[PDB]
């Protein structure tokens, strides 16, 4: 069933886009006192 | 199976229906 | 030597090395020498790995399990260098039948690697020691010592991880003359030997072949799970099918 | 000193030390 | 003169020897100490000198001591032999009648730890009140203490006085309990006892429960009368991820004890039932479905079968008083079926 | 080849939207 | 005004919801919802599964004449091995089912899930601005999940040796493996009881001191503790007694967890079988030669050859 | 029955869920 | 472009709208299932 | 710091210009988190906290768009003491969703004190709230060294100096070089 | 007392060095000369199998049960 | 079997050491490893969870 | 008709799940 697998992979890699741009987006830690 | 599913329909029907007899929406004003 | 060098250093020397000798004194929120360090370190890998391809292919060579009628020391003399097949091991299933790096084949292809890996930690130390963080690494990243160890940590858990898988089901970079059987190797070759001596006496078809879900020949009973097993003594002993 | 400490202790070492030298005699018995 | 009550009378020595008892010493001895601290060191010592020295070749047939060459794992205070049912196997009975050698080797050793065993573990749970009215508490500590009271009583006192003897009981010994949990897996099916199933969640969630307690507490504290950690980030933690958390320290920490006391507690229930053969080992359904159908296979089928194995290959030796032989052609085996 | 075009195809389409 | 992305983003990591979601949610909500699925559909109806591979299935749907403590989710069939089997490789809907598929489905996602699920605790402590640790008490019960449906059918070459999804199938994979490794004569099965049996006696005593301390303290309930049995200088501070009660069944199970990956490379518990013997050299028995009877047993009753 | 089983599965799953959401963020 | 949209609102359904919602999705599945399965 | 009603105590926006230039309610939450409880004070305590922080953030936003219309209306002074008051009244500790640690407009905040320094003629005041900003998350380099505004502040080294601390030249053209020339 | 003090005594560390490695060699010629295996019944390595008795013993008796353990042991 | 079983445990060792590194490392950077402060807590501000 | 007695059981223990985890209790003083 290749439209399965064509599904299946879009959707797999649609949510690991969004997880690694999601983990980008983030700033860096910093401490604000000190 | 299909009387499995049946019976979940029916009952989600009925689940409904208790949820809208007690879990109602308090009126809102010029309503 | 090293325990010398370690114990003077510990216990009587500079506790801090910036004050004197700025080029190894470092700050761990330094980002320049930082990465100067991790440069000189890939330089030392790669020119490891780098010794090993020069020992393979010159002063001797390194054992190769697959040679005919069993393995012999051969000086190798074409490793494999194209980047395709280098980079389809990377990119192969980790699941069965593909086995990511575990299916290793032919020494040419361990020599290759070496090449190609050394060449890219040399590349990789050189361009390190001479540049600074992006703004987006510098963006994405905990810059402190213990930070360091934790990506050091979580590396080097996975290369243990890997070094498991590889010495349980590899047997070219561990040669069974060696490291012995692996468990499917046992498993057929067991199968195998009732079979040789099943028709030693005689003297699929034979009650001991049977046919994979794909459609070709192997060995059968409860062995019928390590049919991805490729030994150097049974190569010979397999067609197309 | 011979309160209930003393006792105690006595009681549970006495023969402790007793049984670990049968125990360390009992490793040489020849089978 | 002691003051009991709104009248006040003269002391007698019941008063000194109660004020000599309670005094702080480095090991409070109290009234219960008259009871717990000899049977506990007795059935201490039963149990050293047994494994040490004491053999079972004459009770059970094999070799449990160090003397023999047993390692910590295999020696073990075994029970007496079947053919003594239920003699409490005095060491002046009619039995050994007064031969310390013949009780020993009759196997009267294990009566005599579990015996006073039982009566140290009463003498410790006495213990346990007394601190606490000392000390002006209320005695919960005592009352968790009876799971593993109600757990003694029923696996060592009550399974082997319903059963033949005291030859079924377990044995005070390593490789022998793991030889009484296969027993009972063989010939109890007791993994599939609902009981058992309701000791097991309490075990292993009692086990949850300390080990999420101890990472909460100890990431909620406070950076440095009033408490160390903050109850308010833990709740918050705990129910936005899992969704639902405590908030109530009350309850939290009588949580944590309602869970294992109340999963032991079915545990030895569900032994008491075992005690009379009153197994819950098979259901009648898939059995005839089995039955009638060659075809249909569970994973139920498949353990009857395990346990239909277990009992034949061990029962040879496992019960000698039985002399049971068994040809090679009517024990179990996989390939028959 | 399915997961070489399906990548490619995601990869572009969030650049392109981007651009 | 803001970028759609943006509103997505914060919505993502917002925590007003009722359960955080946050950026490991991503990734868990879709592969835990898609195992949950699977799996409830697999254990009402799914045909029965040939899990040897010699065309004598197994059933364990709940359709098939199952009860809850019977039914399962029958584990891949031996003749796909650890060959990845989704459903677009399988001949046939009816052939994916009649091979257990769906347990390798399962398996998978729900893998991911839990690792994502760590992640995710980590995220919301990082974000709350608490210590950074229920992730690493948590990778306890993570890593033996991971050593019962992962590790241990890849050291034995099969994902039809991996934990049945059901309640006696739980109890088959315990004997067969007890029959196969003597996993009670194991040192790191030993921790892990230990462990175990500690986390419960610890819990109930923790739980009683602290309920009868708080009436309407701590000083009152150390000086108890110290007179039962004679520990007046054990686990004095709080964080102390919190850290020792973390640290005690995480290690316990950390340990049994590494026993069984061990044990998944044929690293078997210990032997004593004829270790003693008189003159003559005749086998006196020891309760480890009966532990060998039982475990021969075992092994002989599930050797089904075709 | 699996088209039919999955279309049953779909119409229930989709239109509610899509309600909830609705209801969700007008609270 | 910077700037926003005059005419844009918010789209927003009661508890009511909800429950009849659900009910006539249920209702229509109920009534629709024997005929899909057939 | 501060005050909570106006002023500074060790306009706050009026004080700070010329230097440069130059228990009864909540108890209740208080005896709950005494024990290991949650409770309901608690609960109105976060609530009058989440209100307070809204209608602050709200205030904020009010009176930095009122310092942009005095921009508009050429006042540099109202607009700079906006812009500290809104300084001085951030919150303490603030974590934001994205793990950001301080709230959006304070960047924006700092960056147009270090503006309104470089077109008034005093400069180091001007470099010491660029480095607060930069300091503070400004990601975006590019009109640091672009605005005509800030031409004043770069005259000075410092200016460089702090760019250089925080922008550093990813690549070393002239080590490089050097090698490439021996 | 204190710990200290009788860690430090002198008539401590006397007594407890002249009786301790007695009480060790005690119990390790109780092991050695035979005594452990009589007083506890335990057999020795050769007469576990008895000439009249070839296999593992058997008591199947409870009030004879004495008698019969003297006849099945070696004595 | 040695070698496969050590290194296996060694490598879950590792990645745990990874996990309560990397822990420690991020809630230090970001400044609130010692505690909370008691004094302005985070939760304290949010809304509460209705 | 076992199975629906089966399934209806998880169903309603799955329900109570999730009316304790959305439709909670709010928190009285002193607790
Ligand atoms: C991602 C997670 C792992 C998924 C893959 C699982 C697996 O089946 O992986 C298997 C693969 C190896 O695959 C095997 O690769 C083999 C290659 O051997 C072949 O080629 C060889 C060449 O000499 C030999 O000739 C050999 O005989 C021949 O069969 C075979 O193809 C096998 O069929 C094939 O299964 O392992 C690998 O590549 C490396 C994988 C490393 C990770 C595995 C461990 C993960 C542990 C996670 C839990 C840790 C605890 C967490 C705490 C929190
Ligand atoms: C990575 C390890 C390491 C590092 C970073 C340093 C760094 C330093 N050492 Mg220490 N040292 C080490 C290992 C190390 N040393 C060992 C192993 C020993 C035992 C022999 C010593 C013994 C030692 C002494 C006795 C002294 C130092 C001193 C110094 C300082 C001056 C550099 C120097 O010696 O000038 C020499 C630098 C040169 C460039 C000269 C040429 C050296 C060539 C390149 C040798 C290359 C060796 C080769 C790469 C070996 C590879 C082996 C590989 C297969 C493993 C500097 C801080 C001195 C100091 O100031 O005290 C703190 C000092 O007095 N070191
Ligand atoms: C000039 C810069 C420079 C260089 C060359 C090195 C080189 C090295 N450092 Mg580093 N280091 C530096 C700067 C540098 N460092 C600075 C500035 C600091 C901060 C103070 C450190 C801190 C530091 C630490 C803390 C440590 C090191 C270590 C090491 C050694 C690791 C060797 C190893 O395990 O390789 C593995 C791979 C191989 C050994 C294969 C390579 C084979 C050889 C070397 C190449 C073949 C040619 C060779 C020259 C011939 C050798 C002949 C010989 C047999 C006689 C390596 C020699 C580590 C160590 O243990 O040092 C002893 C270590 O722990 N360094
Ligand atoms: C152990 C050795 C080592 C270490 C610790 C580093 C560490 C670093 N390198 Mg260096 N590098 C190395 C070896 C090493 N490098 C070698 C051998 C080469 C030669 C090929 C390079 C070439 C190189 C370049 C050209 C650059 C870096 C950069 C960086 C920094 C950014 C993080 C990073 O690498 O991207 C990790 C990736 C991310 C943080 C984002 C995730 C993106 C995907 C998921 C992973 C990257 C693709 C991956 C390699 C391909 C497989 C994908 C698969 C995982 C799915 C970091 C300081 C960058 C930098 O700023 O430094 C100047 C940079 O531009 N490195
Ligand atoms: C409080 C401590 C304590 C307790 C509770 C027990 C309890 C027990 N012991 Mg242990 N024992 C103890 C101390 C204790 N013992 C000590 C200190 C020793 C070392 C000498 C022993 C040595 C020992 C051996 C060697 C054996 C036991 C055995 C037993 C059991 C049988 C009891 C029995 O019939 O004895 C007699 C019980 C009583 C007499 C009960 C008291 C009833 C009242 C007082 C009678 C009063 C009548 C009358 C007024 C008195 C006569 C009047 C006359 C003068 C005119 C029982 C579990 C036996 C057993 O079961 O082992 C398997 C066994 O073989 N014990
Ligand atoms: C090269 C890797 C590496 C490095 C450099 C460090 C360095 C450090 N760690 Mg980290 N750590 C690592 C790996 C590493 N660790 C791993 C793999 C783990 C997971 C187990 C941890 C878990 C860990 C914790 C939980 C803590 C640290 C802490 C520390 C700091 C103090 C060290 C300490 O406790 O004193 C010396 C350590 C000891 C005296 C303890 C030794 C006792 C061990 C358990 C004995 C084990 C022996 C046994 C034979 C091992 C084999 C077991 C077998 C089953 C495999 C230091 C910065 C502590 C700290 O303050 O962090 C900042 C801290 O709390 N680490
Ligand atoms: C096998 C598991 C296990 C062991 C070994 C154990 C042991 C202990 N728990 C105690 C306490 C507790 N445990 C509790 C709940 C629990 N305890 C559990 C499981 C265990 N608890 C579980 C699962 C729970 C949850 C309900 C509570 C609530 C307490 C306490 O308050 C108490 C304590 O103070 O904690 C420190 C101590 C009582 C001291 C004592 O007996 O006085 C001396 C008494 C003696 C010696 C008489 C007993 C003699 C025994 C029965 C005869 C056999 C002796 C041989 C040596 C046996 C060897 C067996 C071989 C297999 C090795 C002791 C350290
Ligand atoms: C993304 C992650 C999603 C996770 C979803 C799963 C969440 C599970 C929520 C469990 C709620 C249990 C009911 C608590 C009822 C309730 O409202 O408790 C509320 C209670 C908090 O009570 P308070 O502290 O407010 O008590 C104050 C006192 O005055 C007493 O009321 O929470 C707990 O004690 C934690 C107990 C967890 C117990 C976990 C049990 C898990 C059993 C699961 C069985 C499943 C069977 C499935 C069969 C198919
Ligand atoms: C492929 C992508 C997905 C495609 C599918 C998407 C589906 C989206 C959902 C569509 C349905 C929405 C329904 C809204 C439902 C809803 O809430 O409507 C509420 C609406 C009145 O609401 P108001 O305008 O007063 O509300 C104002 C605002 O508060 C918005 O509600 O009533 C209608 O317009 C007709 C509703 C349908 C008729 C309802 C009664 C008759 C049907 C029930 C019969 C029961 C059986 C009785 C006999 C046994
Ligand atoms: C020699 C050899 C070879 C080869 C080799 C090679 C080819 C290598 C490569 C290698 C490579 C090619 C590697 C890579 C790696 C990668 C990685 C490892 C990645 C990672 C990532 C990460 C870690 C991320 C992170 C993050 C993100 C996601 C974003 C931001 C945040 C963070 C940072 C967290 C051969 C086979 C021929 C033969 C045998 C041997
Ligand atoms: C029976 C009897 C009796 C009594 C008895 C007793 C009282 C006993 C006791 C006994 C005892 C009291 C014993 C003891 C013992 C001890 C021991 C035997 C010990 C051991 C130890 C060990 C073995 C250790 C080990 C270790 C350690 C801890 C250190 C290092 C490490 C290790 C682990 C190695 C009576 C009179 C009633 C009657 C008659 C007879
Ligand atoms: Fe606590």
């Amino acid at each position: 069933m290749l439209t399965l697998k064509i599904f299946v992979y879009t959707v797999v890699t649609f949510f690991v886009c969004l997880f690694i741009f999601g983990f980008l987006s983030n700033d860096p830690a910093r401490n604000p006192g000190k | 199976m299909e009387a499995l599913v049946y019976t979940f329909l029916l009952v989600g029907t009925l689940g409904i229906i208790f949820f809208s007899i007690f879990f109602r929406d308090p009126p809102r004003m010029i309503k | 030597v090293l325990g010398f060098g370690g114990v003077y250093h510990s216990l009587i020397g500079p506790e801090t090395l910036e004050e004197s000798y700025p080029f190894f004194g470092y700050v761990w929120k330094d980002k320049n020498k930082m990465t100067n360090i991790l440069g000189y370190h890939l330089i030392m890998l790669g020119l490891g790995a780098w010794l090993l391809v020069w020992k393979a292919m010159y002063f001797g060579g390194v054992y190769d399990t697959w040679a005919p009628g069993g393995g012999d020391v051969r000086v190798i003399t074409n490793p494999t260098t194209n980047a395709a097949v280098i980079f389809g091991y990377l990119v192969k299933s980790p699941f069965g039948g593909d086995g990511w790096i575990c299916s290793v084949d032919n020494m040419e292809d361990i020599i290759g690697g070496h090449i190609w890996i050394g060449t890219l930690e040399i590349l990789g130390g050189i361009w390190h020691i001479y540049t600074t963080p992006w703004p987006w690494a510098r963006r994405a990243f905990v810059w402190s010592g213990e930070a360091y160890l934790s990506y050091s940590l979580g590396a080097i858990g996975v290369m243990g991880f890997i070094a498991c898988c590889m010495s349980w089901f590899n047997n070219t970079a561990y040669p069974s003359e060696f490291y012995g059987p692996t468990g499917p190797e046992a498993s057929q070759s067991q199968a195998f030997t009732f079979l040789v001596r099943d028709q030693r006496l005689g003297a699929g078809l034979g009650k001991y072949l049977m046919r994979s879900p794909t459609g070709e020949i192997i060995f059968g009973g409860e062995t019928m799970r390590f049919w991805d097993f490729r030994g150097p003594w049974l190569e010979p002993l397999r067609g197309p099918n | 000193i011979f309160t209930v400490r003393w006792l105690a202790i006595h009681g549970i070492a006495v023969p402790t030390i007793f049984f670990l030298g049968a125990i360390t005699a009992m490793q040489f018995i020849q089978r | 003169t002691i003051a009991i009550g709104t009248y006040q009378e003269k002391r007698t020595w019941f008063d000194d020897a109660d004020d000599w008892l309670r005094q702080d010493r480095f090991v409070f001895v109290g009234w219960s100490g008259l009871l717990l601290f000899p049977c506990a060191y007795f059935a201490l010592g039963g149990w050293l000198t047994g494994t040490t020295f004491v053999t079972s070749w004459y009770t059970h047939g094999l070799a449990t001591s160090y003397l023999e060459g047993c390692n910590f794992l295999t020696a073990a205070v075994s029970t007496p032999a079947n053919s003594m049912a239920h003699s409490l196997l005095f060491v002046w009975g009619p039995e050994a009648q007064g031969d310390f050698t013949r009780w020993c080797q009759l196997g009267g050793l294990w009566a005599f730890v579990a015996l006073h065993g039982a009566f140290g573990l009463i003498g410790f749970m006495l213990r346990q009140f007394e601190i606490a009215r000392s000390v002006n508490l209320r005695p919960y500590n005592a009352i968790a203490f009876s799971a593993p009271i109600a757990v003694f009583v029923s696996v060592f006192l009550i399974y082997p006085l319903g059963q033949s003897g005291w030859f079924f009981a377990p044995s005070f010994g390593v490789a022998a309990i793991f030889r009484f949990i296969l027993f009972f897996q063989g010939f109890h099916n007791w993994t599939l006892n609902p009981f058992h199933m309701m000791g097991v969640a309490g075990v292993l969630g009692a086990a949850l429960l300390c080990a999420i307690h101890g990472a909460t507490v100890e990431n909620t504290l406070f950076e440095d009368a009033e408490e160390t950690y903050s109850m308010v980030t833990a709740n918050r933690f705990w129910s936005q991820i899992f969704g639902v958390a405590f908030s109530n320290k009350r309850w939290l920490h009588f949580f944590m004890l309602l869970v294992p006391v109340t999963g032991l507690w079915m545990s030895a229930i569900g032994v008491v039932g075992l005690a009379l053969n009153l197994r819950a080992y098979d259901f009648v359904s898939q059995e005839i479905r089995a039955a009638e159908d060659p075809e249909f296979e569970t994973f139920y089928t498949k353990n009857i079968l395990l346990n239909e194995g277990i009992r034949a290959w061990m029962a040879a030796q496992d019960q000698p008083h039985e002399r049971l032989v068994f040809p090679e052609e009517v024990l179990p085996r996989g390939n028959a079926l | 080849p399915v997961l070489g075009w399906v990548l490619l195809g995601v990869f572009g389409t969030m650049w392109a939207i981007w651009f | 005004n803001s970028s759609l992305w943006a509103r997505f983003c914060e919505w993502i990591t917002s925590t007003e919801n009722r359960l955080y979601i946050g950026w490991f949610g991503v990734i868990m909500i879709p592969c835990l919802l898609t195992a949950t699925s699977v799996f409830i559909i697999a254990f009402i109806a799914a045909p029965p599964v040939d899990i040897d591979g010699i065309r004598e299935p197994v059933s364990g749907s709940l359709l098939y004449g199952n009860n809850i403590i019977t039914g399962a989710v029958i584990p891949t069939s031996n003749a796909i091995g650890l060959h990845f089997y989704p459903i677009w490789e399988a001949a046939s809907l009816d052939e994916w089912l009649y091979n257990g598929g769906p347990y390798q489905l399962i398996v998978c996602h729900f893998l991911l899930g839990v690792y994502c699920y760590m992640g995710r605790e980590w995220e919301l402590s990082f974000r709350l601005g608490m210590r950074p640790w229920i992730a690493v008490a948590y990778s306890a019960p993570v890593a033996a999940a991971s050593a019962v449906f992962l590790v241990y059918p890849i050291g034995q070459g099969s994902f039809s040796d991996g934990m049945p999804l059901g309640i006696s199938g739980t109890f088959n994979f315990m004997i067969v493996f007890q029959a196969e490794h003597n996993i009670l004569m194991h040192p790191f099965h030993m921790l892990g009881v230990a462990g175990v049996f500690g986390g419960s006696l610890f819990s109930a005593m923790h739980g009683s001191l602290v309920t009868s301390s708080l009436i309407r303290n701590i000083v009152a309930a150390h000086g108890y503790f110290g007179r039962l049995i004679f520990q007046y200088a054990s686990f004095n501070n709080s964080r102390s007694l919190h850290f020792f009660l973390a640290a005690w069944p995480v290690i316990g199970i950390w340990f049994t967890a590494l026993g069984l990956s061990t044990m998944a490379f044929n690293l078997n518990g210990f032997n004593f079988n004829q270790s003693v013997v008189d003159s003559q050299g005749r086998v006196l028995n020891t309760w480890a030669d009966i532990i060998n009877r039982a475990n021969l047993g075992m092994e002989v009753m599930h050797e089904r050859n075709a | 029955n699996i088209y039919g089983l999955t279309a049953t599965a779909l119409f229930i799953i989709i239109p509610t869920s899509f309600l909830l959401i609705l209801y969700v963020k007008t609270a | 472009m910077a700037r926003p949209n005059p005419n844009k609102q918010v789209v927003e359904l009661n508890r009511t709208s909800l429950y009849w919602g659900l009910l006539l999705i249920f209702v229509l599945a109920v009534l629709f299932s024997s005929y899909i399965f057939n | 710091a501060r005050g909570n009603d106006g002023g500074a105590y060790i306009n706050f926006g009026q004080i700070m210009y010329a230097i440069r230039t130059r228990d009864a309610a909540e108890k209740q939450w208080k005896k709950e988190r005494a024990g290991g409880n949650y409770g309901a004070g608690t609960k109105e305590i976060q609530a009058r906290n989440y209100v307070q922080r809204k209608e602050n953030e709200r205030k904020r936003r009010e009176m930095f768009d009122d310092a942009l219309a005095k921009f508009k209306e050429n006042d540099i002074q109202g607009a700079l003491v906006e812009f500290e008051n809104i300084i001085a009244m951030e919150p303490r500790n603030f974590v934001g969703d994205n793990f950001s640690r301080n709230t959006p407009i304070y960047k924006v905040t700092q960056y147009n004190i270090a503006c309104c320094y470089s077109m008034l003629d005093q400069v180091e005041e001007a470099i010491k709230s660029l480095d607060a900003a930069m300091l503070s998350g400004f990601d975006n380099y590019d009109q640091i060294r672009r605005d005509k505004n800030l031409s004043k502040a770069r005259a000075n080294p410092k200016f460089q100096a702090v760019l250089d601390k925080y922008d550093e030249p990813v690549v070393n053209w002239n080590a490089v070089k050097a090698t490439f020339g021996a | 007392r204190p710990f200290s003090d009788i860690l430090t005594s002198i008539r401590y560390w006397v007594i407890h060095s002249i009786t301790v490695p007695a009480l060790f060699i005690a119990g390790w010629l109780f092991v050695s000369t035979g005594l452990a295996y009589d007083v506890f019944g335990t057999p020795r390595p050769n007469e576990y199998f008895t000439e009249d008795r070839q296999e593992a013993p058997l008591i199947t008796d409870r009030f004879n049960a004495l008698e019969q353990v003297k006849k099945l042991s070696g004595n | 079997s040695w070698l496969a079983c050590s290194h296996f445990c060694l490598g879950f060792f590792f990645f745990i050491g990874h996990l309560w590194h990397a822990g420690r490392a991020r809630a230090a950077a970001a400044g609130f490893e010692k505690g909370i402060d008691r004094f302005d807590e985070p939760v304290l501000s949010m809304r509460p969870l209705d």
